[PDB]
RNA sequence: UUGUGCGCCGAUAAUGUAGCGGGGCUCAAGCACACCGCCGAAGCCGCGGCAGCCAACGUGUUGGCUGGGUAGGGGAGCGUCCUGCAUCCGGUGAAGCCGCCGAGUGAUCGAGUGGUGGAGGGUGUGGGAGUGAGAAUGCAGGCAUGAGUAGCGAUUAGGCAAGU
RNA sequence: GGGGAUAAGCUCCGUGCGUCGAGAGGGAAACAGCCCAGAUCGCCGGCUAAGGCCCCUAAGCGUGUGCUAAGUGGAAAAGGAU
RNA sequence: UCAAACUCCGUGAUAGCUGGUUCUCCCCGAAAUGCAUUUAGGUGCAGCGUCGCAUGUUUCUUGCCGGAGGUAGAGCUACUGG
RNA sequence: GGAGGGGAGUGAAAGAGUACCUGAAACCGUGCGCUUACAAUCCGUCAGAGCCCUCGACGUGUCGUGGGGUGAUGGCGUGCCU
C-alpha cells in the first residue's frame, strides 16, 4: 500500500534565505512550506521531515503601506489592562527577528507539530550565522509558471 | 444592536446568497 | 412458568464490554457507559470508511505536486496534460511513482509538456 | 520491471510474485486469468500509449478466494430512537502474478 | 460545600498517593557484645540502658 | 454643470487586539469584464454482495425501477422457561462461569476446542408464556468518589514513682 | 398583506413555494430552517455542483486590459468637500 | 403534623396531569389545518398515512381551443368623496 | 499473648475447613510488556511511526495475502433518554 517513512528515512538539509527588502509574506510563506515539507515527495503530516532554514538580513525586512507605523502588534499578560501594543518600528528598532518569527509561525499548525518545528527556524538579525559547518543552501523564491 | 446587525450583514456573504435563518 | 433473565441479558453484555478493551475508565467496565461509546464509536467509523478516500487523496496531491513543481511544472497543467494525453494512471500510483522512481515520473511531466495546448490561456 | 493493472474500478501496482486482493473474479483457485494494463516499466523507459498497451496483457494466478473483515453498522441517531445494525463482509479473489 | 462530580480514578489514586510514610534512619547499636538497629536520635539512651529493645 | 466605477469625512462603550476566521496582503494574496485549468460531497459513474415491486422465462435464473426516516401501519425472525412426541450426548465429566479461535446481513451463534466445576441437558416439530430493562427524584443487597478529610459530645486540669 | 412606529429572532392570514420537523454529507470561521444535494453496504478508483485555489487548508503569490491609496476590501445615514 | 388528628377498611379511589414502558431486521410513511366544543394544553368528525379488496390511468405534466372574474396597474368633465 | 496461619494428616478433591456446593460483575490490590512531566483531551474514531508477544516460509537473522496488545503524532468529531 502507500509509503509511510520510517524512523530511518529522514534526509535534512540547511536552506538559507536573504531578506534583502524581500516581502515580509513572500519570505515567510516560503519558509512555511519548507519548513512543514510541501516541496518533498515524502510529505507526511504526522512527521515532521521539512528543512532547516536560516533567515539573515532581517533587519532589512521592508513591507508596503503604512504598516510600519499604523499596524499594531499586540499582547497580553492575562491581568486586567495588561494589553499593551506596538507598531511594527518600534519592534524593529526593538529586535527585528522578532516580527518575522511571529509572521512565519502564524503560518504554521499551532499544535504539537508546530511547536516541534519552531525548534528548526533559526533568525538572525544580520547578514551572518554560526551555522557554516552545514554549508547552507541558498534559497531563491520562485514562482513556477504553468 | 451590534450582535443582531453582525448577524444580519454576515448574511450578505456569497455562500448565503442574500439570506439565513433567523435573520 | 416464570423465567429468570440472567442469560438473555449477560449475552449482550458479554458482547459489549469485549468490544471495549482499550477504552478509558467508565467506558471501559461498565455496560450502560461503554454501549453509548460504541454508538459513537462505530458512528464515527462508518464516517471516516466514508472519508478517508479524501484524506489519501489530498495527500497523494501534495504529493504529485512537490514533486512535479520541483521539476518545474504545475499539477493543475500536469493533469490537463494527461488528461489530453489519454494517459489512463491514477493518483495513487503517480504518487508511489514520485516516491520510489522519480525518473519515470519526470517522463511523464515530459510527456504532458508535450502534449498541452500551446496558448494555455488561449479562448479555446 | 514492474507494471499499473486495471481492475475492479481500481488500478495497482504489481511485478511478478506479488500477490494482491481484488474484487470477486470469476474463476477457480488454482486457474489463470488475463488482465489489461495501463503503465509498464521496462527498466528506465515507459509504455504509455494505449495502443501498446492494449497489445499488452499481464497474467495472474487465482490463488484463493477469500473473506475480507468483518465491518459493523450501527447507525444510530438522538432523540429519536432509531438504531439500525448491519454487518459485512466483501468477498475478494487473491491474485499472483505469472508473469508480465 | 458539596461536590459536583464523581472525582476520577486516576486523580483520586494519584493524589492519595501522597498520603504515603517514610521510615526513620536507621544506625547499629553495639548493645551488651551484640548488635541491634535503632534510630539515631535514641543512641545515646540505648547505650545507657533505656530503651526497651524487643 | 450631467450621469457614472471605485474612494474620503460624518463614525461613536464598557473582561482583551476584536466589524478579514488568523497570519499577513497594494512588489494584491483587493474590486470589475472576459479566458484557461483545477480541488471539491455519502451526488453521478466504475468493480462487487444483499434486499423489495413488477415483468419475462423456466421447475427460481436473469433483467429494469427501487431501497434516509420520527408518530405510526403492515411483514418476516433470534433468544429464554415449562411441556407433547421422536431421537442424541452425559461421573470415559452435562450445566454454569473465565476464555481462545472462528461464524452469521442483525437479534446472536459455536455438536470448536482449553481451565474451573460436579448432574442433568440438546436436537426437529407443534403447544403455552410471570417471555428480553438503561432511565420510573424506581425496590432489595453489596461497593465506590467526597476521604483516610470533618469530627471524637463543654465552658474542672491533670501529673510522677511503683505494680501486675 | 393586515395590527405595530409601515420596529421587533413580534403577532396574525394566503401560497401543487421551500426546507427543518422526521434529513445525514459539503460550503457558510463555529451556526435546526440559507445555497448544493436527498445516505442499500464495501473500494488506499474517476468525473462534477455550491464554494474556492499566498501559508494555516487539497487546489492558481494563474493570463489580459483598466480602476483603487482608503488597510477601502474586511458595517452604516442626513449632509459636506478642488 | 390540625382551615377539621391517627389507624384499619371501602380502595388497586380518581386525576383532560408529570414520569416510565425492555430483542432484531424488511417495506411504505405523516401532521402541526377546517367546523364544533363549559372549549382553547384535551377530544369528536373531515383532512394527510398505511394494510386488504374492488375500478384500471380516471391522477399529475406540457401544448391548443372555449369561460366567468375586477386583483396589480392606470384613470377620472366615466360615478361616490378629498 | 491470642486470633490466624504453614507443614503432617483425614478425605476421591480441603481451587469442600464448621466465615464451608458452584462462586459472576461492581469494587480492592501484587507482579510482567508498552506508554506518559511544553501540554488545552464527550475522552473516542481513520492513517500510523516505534517497541513487545505469537503463527508460518526461510536461514547464522528474516519478510508475511498475517493476527493480536500498547500506541507517539495528524485530520474529523457538541453525552444517553423523556
Amino acid at each position: 500500500p502507500t509509503y509511510t517513512p520510517k524512523a530511518g528515512d529522514t534526509t535534512r538539509s540547511w536552506y538559507v534565505i536573504d531578506a534583502s527588502d524581500v516581502v515580509l509574506g513572500r519570505l515567510a510563506s516560503a519558509a512555511a512550506t519548507l519548513l512543514r515539507g510541501k516541496h518533498k515527495p515524502t510529505f507526511t503530516p504526522n512527521v515532521d521531515g521539512g528543512d532547516f532554514v536560516i533567515v539573515i538580513n532581517a533587519d532589512k525586512i521592508a513591507v508596503s503601506g503604512d504598516k510600519l507605523t499604523k499596524k499594531f502588534a499586540y499582547r497580553h499578560s492575562g491581568y486586567p489592562g495588561g494589553l499593551r501594543k506596538r507598531t511594527i518600528g518600534e519592534l524593529l528598532e526593538k529586535h527585528p527577528t522578532r516580527v518575522v518569527e511571529n509572521a512565519i509561525i502564524g503560518m504554521l499548525p499551532h499544535n504539537k507539530l508546530g511547536r516541534q518545528i519552531q525548534k528548526k527556524l533559526k533568525v538572525y538579525a544580520g547578514p551572518d550565522h554560526p551555522h557554516a559547518a552545514q554549508q547552507p543552501i541558498p534559497f531563491e523564491i520562485k514562482q513556477v509558471a504553468q | 444592536a451590534k450582535r443582531g446587525r453582525k448577524k444580519r450583514d454576515r448574511k450578505h456573504s456569497k455562500a448565503n446568497h442574500g439570506k439565513r435563518p433567523n435573520a | 412458568a416464570r423465567v429468570k433473565r440472567a442469560l438473555n441479558a449477560q449475552k449482550k453484555r458479554r458482547t459489549v464490554l469485549k468490544a471495549s478493551k482499550g477504552y478509558r475508565g467508565q467506558r471501559s467496565r461498565l455496560y450502560r457507559k461503554a454501549k453509548e461509546q460504541q454508538l459513537h464509536s462505530l458512528t464515527y467509523a462508518y464516517r471516516d470508511r466514508r472519508a478517508r478516500k479524501g484524506e489519501f487523496r489530498k495527500l497523494w496531491i501534495s504529493r504529485i505536486n512537490a514533486a512535479a513543481r520541483a521539476n518545474d511544472i504545475t499539477y493543475n497543467r500536469l493533469i490537463q496534460g494527461l488528461k489530453a494525453a489519454g494517459v489512463e494512471v491514477d493518483r495513487k500510483n503517480l504518487a508511489e511513482l514520485a516516491v520510489s522512481d522519480p525518473a519515470a515520473f519526470t517522463a511523464l511531466v515530459d510527456v504532458a509538456r508535450a502534449a498541452l495546448p500551446e496558448d494555455v490561456n488561449a479562448p479555446s | 520491471t514492474y507494471a499499473i493493472v486495471k481492475t475492479g474500478g481500481k488500478q495497482y501496482k504489481v511485478a511478478a510474485g506479488d500477490v494482491v486482493k481484488v474484487e470477486k473474479l470469476d474463476s477457480e483457485p488454482g486457474a489463470s486469468v488475463s488482465l489489461p494494463v495501463a503503465l509498464v516499466v521496462d527498466g528506465a523507459n515507459v509504455t504509455s500509449k494505449a495502443d501498446d498497451l492494449a497489445k499488452v496483457a499481464v497474467t495472474a494466478e487465482v490463488l484463493e478466494h477469500t473473506k475480507g473483515p468483518k465491518i459493523r453498522i450501527h447507525k444510530f441517531k438522538n432523540k429519536t430512537g432509531y438504531h439500525k445494525r448491519q454487518g459485512h463482509r466483501q468477498q475478494l479473489t487473491v491474485l499472483k502474478v505469472t508473469g508480465i | 460545600a458539596v461536590p459536583k462530580r464523581r472525582m476520577s480514578r486516576a486523580n483520586t489514586r494519584s493524589r492519595r498517593a501522597q498520603w504515603k510514610a517514610e521510615a526513620p534512619g536507621l544506625v547499629t547499636v553495639s548493645v551488651a557484645g551484640q548488635q541491634r538497629k535503632v534510630p539515631r536520635r535514641l543512641l545515646k539512651a540505648a547505650r545507657l540502658g533505656l530503651v526497651d529493645l524487643d
